[PDB]
DNA sequence: TCTTATAAATAGTT
DNA sequence: AACTATTTATAAGA
């Protein structure tokens, strides 16, 4: 939620 | 409940609160009966009216996400328009 | 129910099966019912017990999931640990 | 799938 | 915060 790599796996999936 | 309910928007704030919270645990009470009778992995993710963040997992939010990104086979997807159309059916 | 049950593991298949698929849908009403009355956005994401993947969104999974990930405050946060000490504190 | 007897959740009042 | 009468959900049956 505020920081990760969770985050940003989860951020990139929704990006492309 | 006393009454019937109409399923719509609560304008006065204060019963807002108080249905949003007791609402809330008895989704996430729900949520573990569920995830325990059937042996499953559950997470929900909740904003308030003010966007506030309220979120229940059964076990662990992150593995949930982990194993959501790598899905990509079709899947059962609904939301509050699939679920209105089921309650018109149901009579 | 026609009898009360205990909250534990299913061992039928077919019974397991057939809960699954009612309690799932009852979940997903009380997610609208909640979403619409205290106007909340809502996701709900399930694994069953063979991880097939099953999803509700109020309005939109994606926008919720980007939010959560764009979300920097401490925030209330549940497991099933914390329902059961719920449970264990109440008394109805 | 339905239905219906019963159990569980909740609205309204305190 | 509590209680309780009622609405709603659902376990076992059709």
């Amino acid at each position: 939620w505020g920081s990760g790599e969770v985050k940003l796996r989860l951020q990139e999936f929704l990006l492309s | 409940g006393r009454k019937k309910i109409q399923i719509q928007r609560i304008t006065d704030e204060r019963n807002r609160q108080v249905t949003f919270t007791k609402r809330k645990f008895g989704l996430m009470k729900k949520a573990y009966e569920l995830s325990v009778l059937c042996d499953c992995e559950i997470a929900l993710i909740i904003f308030n009216h003010s966007n506030k963040l309220f979120q229940y997992a059964s076990t662990d939010m992150d593995k949930v996400l982990l194993k959501y990104t790598e899905y990509n086979e079709p899947h059962e997807s609904r939301t509050n328009a699939d679920i209105i159309e089921t309650l018109r059916k149901k009579g």
